[PDB]
RNA sequence: UCAUGCUUCGCGUGGAGAAUGACGUAGCAUGCUACG
RNA sequence: CGUAGCAUGCUACGUCAUUCUCCACGCGAAGCA
């Protein structure tokens, strides 16, 4: 419905994020994992979208790894 | 399962028999037809064997070159499979403040770190027009992932401080664009 | 108050110390204290209600109430008269407590009154009962003798858990602060047994007859001998004060100058690693009068028994010296004229120093067999490393083999759009349901295996009571009367999966095929004969495991290297297949849950038990917190069936064998070596079946303490009490094993206590009157029994009960119990958890899963364990199997259309139609095969 | 089959029984024959029979021969690979401190866990938060295990070098923790 | 990238048994011809 | 009644050909605990 698509959203944002090689960066990936786990063990909806945000907005600062206008057609 | 010649022998033969019944004739004749009846069923039967063979042999081949195909077609295209399900699945969320950070990020005002959660929140964030710029700001509030934050420093893209009041209508041009904005949670 | 206050002033005895009465006067007082006890009539360790003492608070000149009390007891005439005797005989030994007899008027005629001045509110009994008798329900004694001598402040027990090992590990802090005054109570207990010798006396010494500060006192049952022929008698007061001396640390003084906590500690030789003189030393200074005899080498005892006994010791002495000391010891031999440091023997915590018969100084060559045995020798490789000091564990780091530290990370898993989509389309997922998905694939950052490593900090040394685990032993053996076993030759033996890892650093050059390949039956065989007069150390590796899980831990294995595995399969394996094939005994290992397998489980262990309830556990962190005690005990368990092919000296290097590569060897984790502190290497090859011995002890050592800690003036039945009373006997005063009784206490056991184990798992049931009357073990005896045996507190999370058996177990092996009509009758069926079955159709490890068309039967398998579920009352459980049903026949659809499109070739398979029909995996839950 | 002679005879009396059914014998001749017809190929068969058994035992050693002959070789490969892994690690001890100290052992036995310590050359740290490094390797020279250690570098969880400047109470929350510092035995 | 247990699916080799077809040796029974 | 010759019926053994049921191992793929 609404919480069993935001955690099967999570799992393929970080694993989109893993194929971008952000465990290069320990620091980074640390706060994506902790994000990742954090909505997967979640109880309320609001808590797990704005842990999606902060997620989302990792992928969003690396700015080169993907472009959103080919992707967002 | 007829196209193989032995079968074209057999049921013919089968044929006589079924014709010998009728005519009744004497036993010897009955029993040399059983048993040309009985060779050609044998041949027939026999050959069967080879072609059921020859065919699991080739369904067994198709299934396997199926799957080191499919095997070899998921495993290229991992990378770009993965971003369009991703995207597919974030406009179905339909959520407002992804939506917002989507949109924005379309134009370029991307961030620079994560988007924290707290009220002692910071967050730094790129502008790259003045469009974009008035869009979003509007005298000291910017809003971004559907919330209300304070800015503080609005940094040129020479590393130079940009007072609030020179952003306007006809300083587009005279500024170095991207600026970088510096805002705290509200 | 005339009658009364003249009391009070007598009972001072010209000592004038400020005496205030705890009751009313004259008149007696009433305790609920804990007793030692063994008569013609009752036998036991039980809390009795006393009643006859007077009792009086002593005050300091503040007014304040301070912790000395005299108590003032009345007794025949005669009693007073052999005590006074006895009191003037060990009057002057300065651990007595001072004695005052003297004679009162009550009513109208003289009452002789024994007076004991200064003595401690409570005694050793009563702080050895609170601590191996443990529930955080009511610990009132526990709390007050923690508050009163300073080990912590009232308000500490305000926190919500202050209790729990591994949610509170500060308390481990709290009770070592007591461990002072022990070691003083151990001290004067020696002076006490040798004022005893040298007077002449004879007499038991129990638990309850010394106060906290060590003195002794009441000498009723004490005789008179020759002036140097006293005996003291200490087994059970050393064997029940023994699980309590690891627990405060009492010997922690021993690792100062002078035994003076004030003083910096010893710095010993570096060089050093043989400490048998001090081991003889410390056993003579505590354990004097311990009349049997010590081994500190356990390569010197007589059998597994006396093994189990010294090792004991040598657990508690081996906590004073350093850990730099233990494990391989090395020496450099020539090997064609080049030297290498090779292992030459080792010292255990547990077995003392061994050494192996076979070195080979200046030797000319090395054959495969030789260089196996030098390749997975720590030596070679930690002597070339560099020096480590790792400050993420608490664990001692050895060496670092590379420049470079590893980190690895654990990944997301894959989502299998296509199931999902298909699942909410047909009614999954929504709000409010009761089907949801819990099971995923937690991903972890670069710090993972060393932390999942680091939970073994949860490993302490633990010693036990000796006298109990003695006879638990032996009953414990009668579970595995019905296997035989022994030693195979090389081409005996089964390797399931040759494609394995062979572990470090065999893993740099092949798998286990190449090994077995390498070796022939006479390499191998002669592998197994060296293991049998030397020790190999090997290294173990820890690996992380990628599994589905509703947790967020991440768990380690460990891989052990092929040298270990190879002659360790050579030993075991005949009776662990024994165990794996047999059918309708406690231990389930080998037997299916298809074609009626659980229903004939769940008519065994109910058995014909006559008020059945059920009750089930589960042990959390198993091999983390295993104490090293029982698992050598387990180890020397399955041992028992190499009487014939084996003798003592094999026996005890294959125990050594064991104990040097799968209990305290080096461990490598991430390029680095590490000293595993115990517990259980899960990844050996009697692992599973190790756990099974281990829980079936935990059982037995339950029941034990319930029968023997009931009070046995108040058992209706004679039987009870007679078995009682013997079983302690058999505990406590009788050294040789007592067949009969053995053999009568399994039958009470079975008869009462049916089981079914299955490694950490366990399901009984047991007759509700007896265990309500404290005959049998409940879950609070359990509980106590792994709080000071196994460092661990049981959360009721973790443990059920259920008082109906028409609706089985409330798990086992996760899975819960269904009873449902199935043809003509009713049987038990298992269903799994319906979350868990959803999450592995929708998340995988792999890419190539995630394409349902090329994993259609593995949808089958997922089918199969979901058919029960249609039989459930919910509705949702029942749609999760058509669910699976119609999404194999979707999957068919379209692999039939994808070979007609790519080729142009039907695939002419009419056979796969049975697949998405309910009869194929109806028959799988039928008894017919 | 082809090259065994029984072929011939089978092929003699086919060819017999055929041209004595197209000579229209009398009758007693063709039935002897038919018989010398089903006993040629009867005879024929059994030796196919034997001729394929035989074919096929020699089929199957082969595969066997290859089998031990491939395992021999991938024994002689880890018996050189172990040998050579033994003698490299010889030359990466120090022997002089090795020396030193098992000659004062009593009977040449010391424990394993004490050799790095007083031999080793190079320590490695891993330092998980920044009051672990104050309170363990501050400065550019520290003391463990009764010896002097001078830092020689350090280096963060991604293997990037880390000045001992930029190691501040401030700045730890911009370095990538645990550091790995990598220090020589001094003197 | 471990130890064990159970289960499903596919391929192969071999042993035992079941059914069917062709052919052979021997034994018994019945029918016809020549001779003693 | 015996010798020789031919025809039919039945029984025993042997030999291959074809299909099917169970089992023992081998090899590969997968699921669960
Ligand atoms: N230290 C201590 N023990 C007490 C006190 N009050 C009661 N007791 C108990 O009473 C016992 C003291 O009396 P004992 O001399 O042991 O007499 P007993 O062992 O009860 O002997 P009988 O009653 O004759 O069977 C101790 O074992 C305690 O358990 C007290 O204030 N201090
Ligand atoms: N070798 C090996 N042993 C396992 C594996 N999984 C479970 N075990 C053994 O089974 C024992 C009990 O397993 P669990 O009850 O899941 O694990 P646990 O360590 O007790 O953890 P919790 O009970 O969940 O706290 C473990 O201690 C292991 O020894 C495995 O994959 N490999
Ligand atoms: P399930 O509830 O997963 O575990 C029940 C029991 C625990 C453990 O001893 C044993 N087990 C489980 C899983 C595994 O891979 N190996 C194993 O020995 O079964
Ligand atoms: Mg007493
Ligand atoms: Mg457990
Ligand atoms: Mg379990
Ligand atoms: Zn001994
Ligand atoms: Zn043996």
């Amino acid at each position: 419905s609404k919480m069993s698509d935001v955690k099967c959203t999570s799992v393929v944002l970080l694993s989109v994020l893993q194929q971008l090689r952000v465990e290069s960066s320990s620091k980074l990936w640390a706060q994506c994992v902790q994000l990742h786990n954090d909505i997967l063990l979640a109880k309320d909806t609001t808590e797990a979208f704005e842990k999606m945000v902060s997620l989302l907005s990792v992928l969003l600062s690396m700015q080169g790894a993907v472009d959103i206008n080919k992707l967002c057609e | 399962f007829s196209s193989l010649p032995s079968y074209a022998a057999f049921a013919t033969a089968q044929e006589a028999y079924e014709q010998a019944v009728a005519n009744g004739d004497s036993e010897v004749v009955l029993k040399k037809l059983k048993k040309s009846l009985n060779v050609a069923k044998s041949e027939f039967d026999r050959d069967a064997a080879m072609q059921r063979k020859l065919e699991k042999m080739a369904d067994q081949a198709m299934t396997q070159m199926y799957k080191q195909a499919r095997s070899e077609d998921k495993r290229a295209k991992v990378t770009s499979a993965m971003q369009t399900m991703l995207f597919t699945m974030l406009r179905k969320l339909d959520n407002d403040a992804l939506n917002n950070i989507i949109n924005n990020a379309r134009d370029g005002c991307v961030p620079l770190n994560i988007i924290p959660l707290t009220t002692a929140a910071k967050l730094m964030v790129v502008i790259p027009d003045y469009n974009t710029y008035k869009n979003t700001c509007d005298g000291t509030t910017f809003t971004y992932a559907s919330a209300l934050w304070e800015i503080q420093q609005v940094v040129d893209a020479d590393s130079k401080i940009v007072q609030l009041s020179e952003i306007s209508m006809d300083n587009s041009p005279n500024l170095a664009w991207p600026l970088i904005v510096t805002a705290l949670r509200a | 108050s005339a009658d009364a206050q003249s009391f009070l002033n007598r009972v001072c005895g010209v000592s004038a110390a400020r005496l205030t009465p705890c009751g009313t006067g004259t008149s007696t007082d009433v305790v609920y204290r804990a007793f030692d006890i063994y008569n013609d009539k009752v036998a036991g360790f039980a809390k009795f209600l006393k009643t006859n003492c007077c009792r009086f608070q002593e005050k300091d000149e503040d007014d304040n109430l301070i912790d000395s009390y005299f108590v003032v007891k009345r007794h025949t005439f005669s009693n007073y008269q052999h005590e006074e005797t006895i009191y003037n005989l060990l009057k002057d030994c300065p651990a007595v407590a001072k004695h005052d007899f003297f004679k009162f008027r009550i009513d109208g005629d003289m009452v002789p009154h024994i007076s004991r001045q200064r003595l401690t509110k409570y005694t050793m009994a009563d702080l050895v009962y609170a601590l191996r008798h443990f529930d955080e329900g009511n610990c009132d004694t526990l709390k007050e003798i923690l508050v009163t001598y300073n080990c912590c402040d009232d308000d500490y027990f305000n926190k919500k858990d202050w209790y729990d090992f591994v949610e509170n590990p500060d308390i481990l802090r709290v009770y070592a602060n007591l461990g002072e005054r022990v070691r003083q109570a151990l001290l004067k207990t020696v002076q006490f047994c040798d004022a005893m010798r040298n007077a002449g006396i004879v007499g038991v010494l129990t638990l309850d007859n010394q106060d906290l500060n060590g003195n002794w006192y009441d000498f009723g049952d004490f005789i008179q001998t020759t002036p140097g022929s006293g005996v003291p008698v200490v087994d059970s007061y050393y064997s029940l004060l023994m699980p309590i001396l690891t627990l405060t640390r009492a010997l922690t003084a021993e690792s100062h100058v002078d035994t003076d906590l004030t003083k910096p500690y010893i710095k010993w030789d570096l060089l050093k690693y043989d400490f048998t003189e001090e081991r003889l030393k410390l056993f003579d200074r505590y354990f004097k009068y311990w009349d049997q005899t010590y081994h500190p080498n356990c390569v010197n005892c007589l059998d597994d028994r006396c093994i189990l006994h010294c090792a004991n010791f040598n657990v508690l002495f081996s906590t004073v010296f350093p850990p730099t000391s233990f494990g391989p010891l090395v020496r450099k031999i020539f090997v064609d004229g080049v030297p290498f440091v090779v292992s030459t023997g080792y010292h255990f915590r547990e077995l003392g120093v061994v050494h192996n018969q076979d070195v080979n100084l200046h030797s000319s060559r090395l054959s495969f067999k030789e260089l196996l045995v030098y390749a997975a020798d720590p030596a070679m490789h930690a002597a070339s490393g560099n020096l480590l000091l790792d400050k993420r564990t608490t664990c001692f780091s050895v060496a670092a083999l590379t420049n470079n530290v590893a980190f690895q990370t654990v990944k997301p898993g894959n989502f299998n759009k296509d199931f999902y989509d298909f699942a909410v389309s047909k009614g999954f997922f929504k709000e409010g349901s009761s089907v949801e998905l819990k099971h995923f694939f937690f991903a972890q950052d670069g710090n993972a295996a060393i932390s999942d490593y680091d939970y073994y900090r949860y490993n302490l040394p633990t010693m036990c009571d000796i006298r109990q685990l003695l006879f638990v032993v032996e009953v414990v053996d009668k579970y595995f009367d019905c296997y035989d076993g022994g030693c195979i030759n090389a081409n005996q033996v089964i390797v399931n999966n040759l494609d394995k890892s062979a572990g470090f650093p065999f893993n740099k050059w092949g798998k286990a095929r190449l090994y077995y390949d390498s070796m022939s039956y006479e390499d191998q065989d002669a592998l197994f004969a060296y293991t049998k007069r030397n020790v190999i150390p090997t290294i173990t590796q820890m690996n992380l495991k990628y599994a589905i899980s509703a947790k967020n831990r991440a768990r380690t294995v460990a891989g052990v290297s092929i040298c270990s595995t190879m002659t360790n399969r050579q030993f075991h394996q005949k009776l662990l297949k024994s165990i794996a094939a047999t059918r309708g005994a406690t231990v389930v290992i080998g037997t299916s849950k298809f074609y009626g397998g659980w229903h004939n489980m769940l008519k065994t262990v109910y058995s014909d038990v006559e008020n059945p309830h059920l009750m089930g556990w589960d042990y959390p962190k198993c091999d983390r917190a295993m104490p090293n005690m029982l698992r050598i005990m387990a180890s020397l368990v399955l041992a028992r069936k190499h009487t014939t092919c084996c003798s003592l000296s094999h026996r005890f290097y294959r125990l050594a064998n064991e104990c040097a590569q799968v209990l305290s060897e080096m461990v490598m984790c991430g390029g680095s070596l590490y000293v595993k502190p115990g517990g259980t290497s899960s990844g050996d090859a009697t692992t599973a079946y190790a756990n099974s011995v281990f829980n079936i002890c935990q059982a037995v050592t339950a029941n034990v303490n319930a029968l023997l800690s009931t009070d046995g003036n108040k058992i209706a039945d004679k039987y009870v009490r007679n078995l009682q009373h013997r079983l302690y006997e058999c505990l406590y005063r009788n050294r040789d094993v007592d067949t009969d009784f053995v053999n009568e206490f399994y039958a009470y056991l079975r008869k009462h206590f049916s089981m079914m184990i299955l490694s950490d798992d366990a399901v009984v049931c047991f007759n509700s009157t007896y265990a309500s009357q404290g005959l049998v073990a409940s879950i609070k005896n359990f509980k106590s029994v792994l709080y000071y045996q196994n460092n661990v507190f049981m959360s009721e999370a973790k443990c059920w009960t259920e008082t109906d058996l028409t609706k089985g177990p409330h798990e086992f092996c996760s899975q819960h119990t269904m009873l449902v009509k199935q043809g003509d009758d009713y049987v038990y069926l298992p269903y799994p958890d319906p979350s868990r079955i959803l999450g592995a159709g929708c998340f995988v490890d792999d890419i190539v899963k995630t394409d349902g068309t090329l994993m259609i039967e593995r949808f089958v398998s997922l089918a199969i364990d979901a058919y029960p579920l249609t039989k459930h009352p919910n509705q949702e459980y029942a749609d999760v199997f058509h669910l699976y049903l119609q999404y194999i026949r979707k999957l068919h659809d379209e692999l039939t259309g994808h070979m007609l499109d790519m080729y142009s070739v039907m695939l002419t398979n009419d056979n796969t139609s049975r697949y998405w029909e309910p009869e194929f995996y109806e028959a799988m839950y039928t008894p017919h095969t």
